[PDB]
């Protein structure tokens, strides 16, 4: 099951453009650069997750580039404010394709505990997001398991070889949810550790 | 007499002072819980009253605060001049270790004031926010214009006929704002920010924002430069702000905690503690002294981990890269004991009013233990890796420097002002949280307060923070982890869980929110960046009438164009990063 | 009176105790016994206050400020630390026993014995013993009882037994052991059983409909309505969660209402929530039913209205002022119609002539307390006002009130009251075709048919005035009687009569008049007061039309060819024959409804209109009072599909598509502003309430309180984005908590009492000027009407005396607080409550028939057999026989109607 950009459509994949478009997805999965925005706390973490005792590095997520131009993954860690709206949206649209977009804390997620009058309440008003991460914060660990499941969302999307032959239409996976695929062991969890202990 | 006992402080000398000066009806004295005196001075005298204080012998030389205050929906106003919405002032007196908190009283049709910037320039900024938020006009400001939200808003969000809650999401005004964010750079008019004399021809005007490739926020800064040599400049903050004073006036005195948690993200249970020192000044509650010990030990705790991250981020921005990692890595340890504390990271929520929201693990001496014993190798590598390398003294040393009396018109607290030579730490000259029993030292600078200077100062409290921590784990009190009042919210669990009186304490305080009687009540502490601090107007009711947060990095940023005046964008840049600031803590 | 609290000088009233006088000034006393409609008893112990013999005085003594008189030069303290103590040590001793049961108990977040017990400062618990337990008991489908939970505070008994009259609730036991309830289990017998769960300061009594749906105060959305279950207009604070009417409560109104509601206003709210109301416009294209939306049902029901010849509207006493008007507009005013039928609307008129035209002062609801004799003629008040026999109740027990007042006894020591006027009270003279609720205070009853009662109040008005009609014919023990009846109004200061439309006679209507004439006459200070039928009766007769039956008339002719039926189901004032056939010869039928009600199977276009909880109006009640109703939520918020719009709105709309093919909904005010520009009768509505415009310092009225939850989940299993707030541009409230609710604020429309400490509704008593008086900027609500100048003259219309005719029965009127309103039938929590329908029969007519109670009669009425149980009624006079008004297939139209084949089946 696949949804269309250019509609919920099927699969579409002789057998050469189906090992290249899994080299394709391969390649842009294994080296995604975010691009370095900073806005709240959320991207405290994130560069925490950044450094030495965490190693995003690992998954090829470092080379942090400072230009829009260079980078696919637009990581939105912070509060959507009403001010900062428009350079988030511009920012997005300095991008180039393909582009994905985590956002990283409730603030960016639905607006968080910030329901004012200053505060967009989430940054899918305005521009698509591909990852949702809960936490206030999310710890770096939980961003990096938001970035592998970016990893395997990529690895079974269709996009295009070349702008000249094919179709130019963009394909993503309507996956099935970690929710429901978690409920099986999350459910059958029946003692913790007491909170009186270290 | 405890500290929370409303006081008039007529024994004040300064109240004689302006008794003798002014005479005995020009003002009205307020008894409240803030611990400084309240004096209502009618508006034509206030800048006569402002003059007095400046020329007392031992004067009132910062002015700590200016805000404003919506009184019209406030029920509980005996003793109180007839305010549809006042003008407040908060003056401290280094030299007296005193401070006074004047009041204007204004009309709804009458709401304007003169301008408090020929005595102090930081009314300039506070006087602008007053503006934006309230109305409230300044007769003879240079550039009253919004500070927080942009030109094109309607209405003052902090009076009480404003909503609160988020309006609807339009795409529409998103996309014409993207085209006034396209026209700045073109339509830009040195005239509408202050400026004289753009574009002679010899100027050109530099933008840094909106987005700084760094941790301490999102913010722009316009240049006025003649080739590498900035004239003029003013810094364009607001990108940040998100109502947290109008979240206050609707959210109950504990549903707000995480909130104050928020206001500077590196520095959690530091900004949680004046606000649950403030609302237990409105409770009339006295905690015992674990309590003390253990807010004393994770603000120190929260105070290396602010102090380690200003540093790595100081380093950075000078060009050295590798501590950076290191240091999180020690801020990971810190991390790990405020996780097996509080449950949570960088916002804890763990302070409550009357103490505490679970006693201590077991096993948290072992953790701080490990951490004390890993913390002063890793700072002497530090210091031996780029404190004191020669590179890093050459771009820090005499870069954006300032003294005694700069520091002082400007409101600098924190590390500059100690660097400038003035011994001034609230948790000695007035202390808190039980900060008497702690033996520390407070380091201070030799009068001049460079990059270098700050930056060393804050290496000093980082080992005076530790040996805080040392005393902390060495001596701490067997006891309640809350305190033994009715208002304490919320109350110990288990007999929430097995007593009916305590669960119907529990049921109203959770729900409805616990009934603060009405009072001001003033907390003021030394935060990671500087001096914070909660001023709280109470009602009577479940909610805070007014909640004011004033915090450090706002007269900080206010400074930036007063001390780089003739200077280099790098010295700018490394300026900016020998703060210690977060846009957060600007905006709020 | 000079008090000095605190060391703070007061002024107060003198005849108050100290109590009630220093929560009028803002002072904060914890009780529980004592309540302002209930006088002091000094039971629970709780408000200690510590009073000095002095100005100067150190030791003091704790006295009861509830059982203390507010005199001249009292000196108190509340503050004391011995006082705080003794309170904190009083709720502590009421803790001992109370369970652990706040988060599962009903009371909860609205309970007074939590708010006193945070307030004294109690949250320590060393106690260690056992905690002594009480079995429940099943108090009925309304009230859910706990006594586990009771505090002895004695507030139910004084209320049921003293104030409402009840007889089946009392306190049992001994020292610790005192239970409060029934003698055993059943139902609660009494009207008023409602305000129990009010009255209660604990969780024992609690709204069972309400516990069925559960929630919280602070979760609710409120909004000040007026009571749409009769014609009393008791004023109501409905509450919703989630989309659905979820509680009603009482919201004070110092002139009609003040604490108390009776159980059909507070339990008959569940039509509301019925599952088969209309939702949609809906549209019947041959055997199909589509939906359309609201742009698309105008346009049509435009377009086929425009084709039409004649189109014709039937109102409602049932809609407002402002929907009745806009059909009236939408139609004209020579073919508006009002819902009732000839006779219904003849007795309306008579009885609003009366009100408005007859020179003597209709009084309000609290003030009915105050007269000194009370003549009830042919209404069933408890049956069909039930708030005026309350206030009766009370007037009756003013004699007492005078006995002990004239021994200087203080007018809050109820006890010594009770005991010096012991069984002494004012005259109540009722009279109806059987026994009354009324009965074990009234000092005389008649049972007889309404030409005998209609006989009798005009043979009273002709013994007090000669110049009245006479009445020959009467015999000597009724003339006996009335004569006793006559001593007792003469001799009154106040005299009250009390009459209505429901008896089904425009004789007994003459008759009170006449008797209200002779009284005013003779220089007494009468009063008179006249029970329409539905919520807004008065007003329909206000505005005026024509007859049900003439509407039917133009239908069946054929010079109406499209009919417009507005809130009503056109079956309880005409035959349902007729109206099905006249319906169907109509080529279009449009029904604009918010219940789902039998003339919609034929029905061409039905809009899917608002009921009283999701619309906005005015309402005039029996004495004449117009009063503005809010609404409660937005029916659209939850489900996105729901197009149901208020009915004033969608006849509006449809006039504006007919005139000018465009669509404007309308706003509120303008509605308003039409109506006191057409029609100068109802020109007083316009200060009701205030308009859409008014603020309160800049900021609207907050519907829910402020600490309303789950904003960001409540509609999440929806659609995960939050959706806009809704917008009420009609009104002055808010849909949100962005707003003013405060207990100081410039205001007379409260939707909730809320203040800080006072989550209960005591919190009525800070949004007081006094405590027990009237709210702090005066009572919303304005009369319409003030009294004539000068009055009516005598009707001459004396009817003869009932004579049984062989082969008819009259159709005397039997009327049930549950079960002869519309709308309160609908609500599946009454089938349970409403009685089996029976047929009242005489013993010697049961006995001529030979049938014996609990047999089946079937009778044929309009051509329509059915068949009803027997039931022996003593009191029935003998050729009449007794219906069940307002039930299902009997009309109340039905009443004083002739009956013919009455045979068992
Ligand atoms: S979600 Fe929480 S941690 Fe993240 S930006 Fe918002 S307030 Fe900061
Ligand atoms: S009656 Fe009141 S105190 Fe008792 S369980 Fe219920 S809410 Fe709690
Ligand atoms: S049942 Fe309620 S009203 Fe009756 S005595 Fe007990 S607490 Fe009071
Ligand atoms: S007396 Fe009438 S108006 Fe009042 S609550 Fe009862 S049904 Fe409603
Ligand atoms: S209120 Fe006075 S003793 Fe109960
Ligand atoms: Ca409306």
């Amino acid at each position: 099951d696949y949804t269309l950009t250019r509609e919920i459509v099927t699969d579409p994949l002789n057998v050469f453009m189906g090992k290249l478009n899994d080299m394709v997805n391969w390649g842009r999965k294994n080296s995604i650069w975010p691009y370095n925005f900073g806005l709240s706390c959320c991207y405290v973490e994130m560069v925490t997750s950044f450094t030495a005792v965490h190693d995003v590095a690992r998954f090829g997520a470092e080379v942090l580039r400072a230009s829009p131009r260079q980078a696919d993954l637009m990581v939105v860690a912070g509060t959507c404010f009403t001010k900062m709206a428009p350079v988030i949206q511009r920012l997005y649209d300095q991008m180039l394709e393909p582009k994905w977009v985590i956002s990283m804390g409730a603030c960016a997620n639905s607006g968080g505990m910030y329901d004012i009058y200053s505060v967009v309440q989430g940054v899918d008003k305005f521009i698509p997001v591909d990852v949702y991460i809960p936490g206030c914060p999310p710890r770096p660990e939980a961003y990096m398991q938001a970035l592998m499941l970016l990893q395997e969302s990529i690895g079974k999307e269709r996009r295009p070889l070349s702008w000249v032959v094919g179709d130019q239409g963009v394909y993503r996976a309507n996956m099935q949810s970690e929710r429901e695929r978690k409920r099986g062991e999350r459910i059958a969890v029946t003692n913790l550790r007491t909170p009186d202990e270290i | 007499e405890p500290a929370w006992q409303t006081r008039d402080h007529l024994d004040d000398p300064v109240i004689g002072e302006l008794r003798n000066r002014f005479g005995p009806d020009a003002f009205t004295v307020q008894a409240t819980r803030t611990g400084v005196p309240v004096v209502w001075i009618k508006r034509e005298q206030l800048l006569e009253v402002g003059d007095f204080l400046k020329k007392l012998p031992k004067p009132y030389v910062m002015l700590f605060d200016l805000h404003g205050m919506d009184e019209r929906l406030r029920t509980h106003r005996e003793g109180l001049p007839a305010a549809d919405f006042s003008v407040f002032y908060h003056l401290i007196s280094i030299d007296r270790n005193r401070d006074i908190m004047l009041k204007v009283a204004l009309a709804e049709n009458d709401l304007h004031v003169p301008t408090f910037t020929k005595l102090f320039p930081n009314a300039n900024w506070y006087e602008r926010e007053t503006w934006d938020l309230f109305g409230i006009t300044f007769d003879g400001h240079p550039n009253l214009r919004r500070i927080m939200m942009p030109q094109t808003w309607k209405g003052h969000p902090l009076r009480k006929d404003y909503p609160a809650r988020a309006t609807e999401f339009s795409p529409f005004e998103l996309t014409k704002a993207k085209q006034d964010l396209e026209m700045e750079a073109l339509t830009f008019k040195p005239e509408e920010w202050g400026m004289k004399r753009g574009t002679n021809e010899d100027f050109m005007f530099l933008n840094l924002g909106p987005n700084h490739p760094s941790a301490h926020g999102a913010f722009r800064i316009v240049l006025q430069l003649d080739g590498e040599e900035i004239v003029d400049c003013v810094p364009d903050i607001g990108y940040h702000h998100r109502g947290a004073e109008k979240m206050g006036e609707r959210q109950s005195w504990h549903s707000y905690i995480p909130y104050t948690d928020r206001i500077e993200y590196l520095g959690g249970c530091v900004n949680e503690m004046p606000y649950v020192l403030a609302v237990e000044k409105l409770a009339g509650i006295t905690v015992p002294d674990r309590v003390n010990v253990i807010r004393v030990m994770l603000s120190e705790l929260f105070r290396i981990n602010s102090h380690l991250l200003y540093i790595s981020t100081f380093i950075q921005d000078v060009g050295a890269m590798t501590p950076v990692f290191f240091a999180f890595t020690d801020r990971q340890k810190i991390y790990d004991l405020v996780e097996a504390i509080t449950g949570f990271r960088m916002h804890p929520a763990w302070f409550r009013i009357g103490g505490v929201a679970h006693d201590l693990p077991r096993g948290w001496d072992r953790l701080l233990r490990e951490f004390l014993d890993w913390m002063p190798k890793r700072l002497a590598s530090y210091e031996k890796a780029a404190l004191q390398n020669t590179i890093l003294k050459g771009r820090s040393q005499g870069v954006a420097a300032y003294g005694a009396k700069e520091a002082l018109e400007w409101g600098t607290t924190g590390a500059g002002l100690r660097a400038t030579g003035i011994d001034f730490d609230v948790r000695k000259a007035r202390p808190y949280s039980g900060y008497e029993n702690f033996d520390f030292e407070i380091p201070v600078g030799g009068g001049v307060s460079d990059c270098y200077t700050r930056v060393m100062l804050k290496v000093e409290e980082l080992r005076q923070s530790l040996r805080i921590l040392e005393q902390c784990l060495n001596n701490m009190p067997e006891g309640p982890f809350k305190a033994d009042h009715p208002l304490t919210t919320p109350p110990p669990k288990e007999r929430t869980l097995q007593h009916i009186e305590t669960l119907i304490t529990h049921f109203l305080q959770v729900s409805w929110g616990p009934v603060m009687p009405a009072n001001e009540s003033f907390q003021m502490i030394e935060a990671t960046k500087g001096i914070n601090s909660y001023y709280l107007t109470s009602d009577g009711s479940t909610m805070s009438y007014r909640t004011r947060i004033r915090t450090p990095s706002y007269a900080h940023l206010q400074q930036i164009p007063a001390a780089i005046r003739g200077s280099l964008v790098s010295d700018l840049i490394v300026y900016l990063g020998s703060i210690d600031f977060v846009m957060s803590d600007v905006d709020r | 009176a000079t008090i000095h609290v605190d060391g703070k000088e007061y002024e107060v009233n003198g005849a108050d105790n100290l109590l009630e006088a220093c929560l009028s000034l803002g002072l904060d006393i914890p009780y529980f016994c004592w309540h302002p409609a209930l006088g002091s008893v000094g039971a629970c112990r709780q408000c200690a206050v510590k009073q000095y013999q002095n100005a100067e005085d150190t030791r003091g003594r704790l006295v009861m400020s509830c059982m203390t008189p507010a005199s001249d030069g009292t000196f108190i303290s509340i503050d004391d630390e011995e006082a705080k103590q003794f309170r904190e040590s009083v709720v502590e001793w009421l803790m001992t026993n109370h369970p652990h049961d706040c988060p599962v108990c009903e009371e909860g977040g609205n309970c007074h014995l939590q708010d006193m017990t945070v307030m004294t400062g109690h949250s320590f618990r060393r106690y260690r013993f056992t905690k002594r337990t009480h079995r429940n008991q099943d108090l009925g489908p309304f009230i859910s009882h706990e006594m586990n939970r009771c505090i002895a505070c004695y507030r139910c008994v004084r209320y049921y037994k003293d104030y409402a009259g009840g007889t089946d609730l009392g306190v049992y036991g001994a020292h610790d052991n005192v239970y409060f309830g029934r003698p055993e289990d059943g139902t609660l017998e009494s009207e008023f059983s409602g305000n129990l769960v009010e009255i209660c300061p604990t969780g024992v009594f609690t709204d069972k409909t309400h516990s069925e749906r559960y929630n919280r105060k602070w979760d609710m959305q409120f909004a000040p309505s007026i009571c749409q279950q009769c014609s009393i207009g008791c004023n109501i604070s409905p509450g919703e969660r989630y989309g659905e009417l979820r509680r009603i409560e009482n919201r004070y109104n110092g002139t009609v209402n003040h604490y108390f509601l009776c159980d059909r206003g507070r339990f008959g709210y569940g039509y509301v929530n019925l599952k088969d109301r209309p939702r949609q416009p809906v549209q019947r294209r041959g055997d199909d039913f589509i939906t359309l939306n609201a742009e698309q049902a105008m346009q049509g029901a435009a377009d086929i209205l425009r084709q039409s010849k004649k189109v014709i509207g039937i109102g409602s006493p049932r809609a407002s002022v402002e929907s009745n008007f806009a059909l009236r507009e939408l139609v004209g005013e020579e073919n508006f119609y009002t819902g009732i039928a000839h006779g219904e609307q003849e007795r309306l008129q008579l009885a609003l002539k009366v009100l408005r035209e007859g020179g003597i002062y209709t009084p309000a609801l609290r003030e009915i307390e105050s007269y000194d004799a009370v003549l009830v003629l042919g209404e069933d008040v408890t049956q069909t006002g039930a708030r005026v026999a309350l206030a009766v109740r009370q007037a009756v027990k003013g004699k007492a009130r005078e006995m002990a007042a004239a021994q200087k006894v203080a007018d809050w020591q109820i006890a010594a009251i009770l005991n010096i006027g012991q069984r002494a009270k004012h005259p109540l003279f009722v009279t109806n075709v059987d026994d009354t609720r009324l009965d074990d205070i009234a000092a005389w009853t008649y049972r007889a048919p309404v030409e005998d009662q209609a006989r009798l109040g005009f043979a009273i008005a002709h013994a007090l005035d000669n110049s009245a009609p006479a009445v020959d014919g009467i015999e000597p023990e009724l003339q006996s009687k009335i004569d006793v009846i006559v001593q007792a109004l003469a001799g009154a200061k106040k005299p009250l009569i009390i009459s209505g439309t429901n008896a089904g006679s425009l004789e007994v209507i003459q008759a009170a008049a006449n008797v209200a004439k002779a009284l005013k006459g003779r220089g007494a200070d009468v009063g008179i007061t006249m029970i329409a039928r539905s919520v807004n009766s008065m007003g329909l007769g206000i505005m005026g039309g024509g007859s049900l039956e003439e509407a039917l008339t133009e239908l069946e002719t054929g010079r109406a060819d499209a009919v417009v039926v507005l809130e009503n189901d056109l079956h309880r004032h005409a035959s349902a024959t007729r109206v099905n056939a006249a319906l169907a010869k109509a080529p279009l039928v449009m029904v604009v409804d918010h219940q789902r009600t039998a003339i919609m199977e034929n029905a061409h276009l039905v809009l899917s209109a608002a009921s009283f909880a999701e619309s906005d109006g005015t309402v005039i009640n029996n004495e004449g009072r117009a009063q503005r109703f809010f609404q409660v939520y937005d029916p659209a918020y939850y489900d996105s599909k729901t197009v149901m719009l208020e009915s004033w709105r969608w006849l509006h709309s449809l006039h504006s598509t007919l005139l000018s093919r465009e669509v404007d909904w309308t706003q509120l005010d303008h509605v308003i502003d039409a109506v006191v520009a057409k029609i100068p009768e109802l020109a007083g509505i316009k200060d009701a309430a205030p308009d859409a415009t008014f603020r309160i310092r800049g900021q609207k009225l907050a519907r829910e309180p402020h600490r309303y939850s789950g904003r960001t989940a409540m509609r999440a299993n929806i659609s995960v984005h939050e959706p806009r707030q809704p917008q009420d541009i009609d009104t002055m409230f808010t849909f949100s908590m962005e707003g003013n609710n405060q207990p100081t604020a410039h205001r007379s429309q409260v939707p909730f009492a809320w203040a800080p400490g006072w989550n209960s509704p005591q919190a009525w008593n800070k949004f007081q000027d006094e405590v027990g008086g009237k709210l702090r900027f005066g009572d919303p609500g304005v009369r319409l009407f003030e009294t004539s100048e000068n009055g009516l003259d005598y009707f001459t219309s004396v009817p003869a005396r009932f004579q049984p005719q062989d082969g008819k029965w009259r159709i005397a009127p039997y009327y049930h607080l549950f079960g002869s309103d519309e709308l309160s039938q609908r609500a599946p929590v009454f089938q349970s409550r409403m009685p089996q329908p029976y047929i009242k029969l005489n013993p010697a007519d049961a006995a001529k028939l030979g049938v014996n109670a609990g047999t089946r009669v079937s009778f044929s009425y309009d051509g329509n057999t059915v068949t009803l149980p027997v039931e022996i009624a003593e009191g029935l006079t003998a050729g009449q026989v007794g219906l069940p008004m307002g039930m299902s297939g009997i009309a109340p139209v039905l009443a004083g109607a002739h009956l013919e084949d009455l045979k068992e089946a």
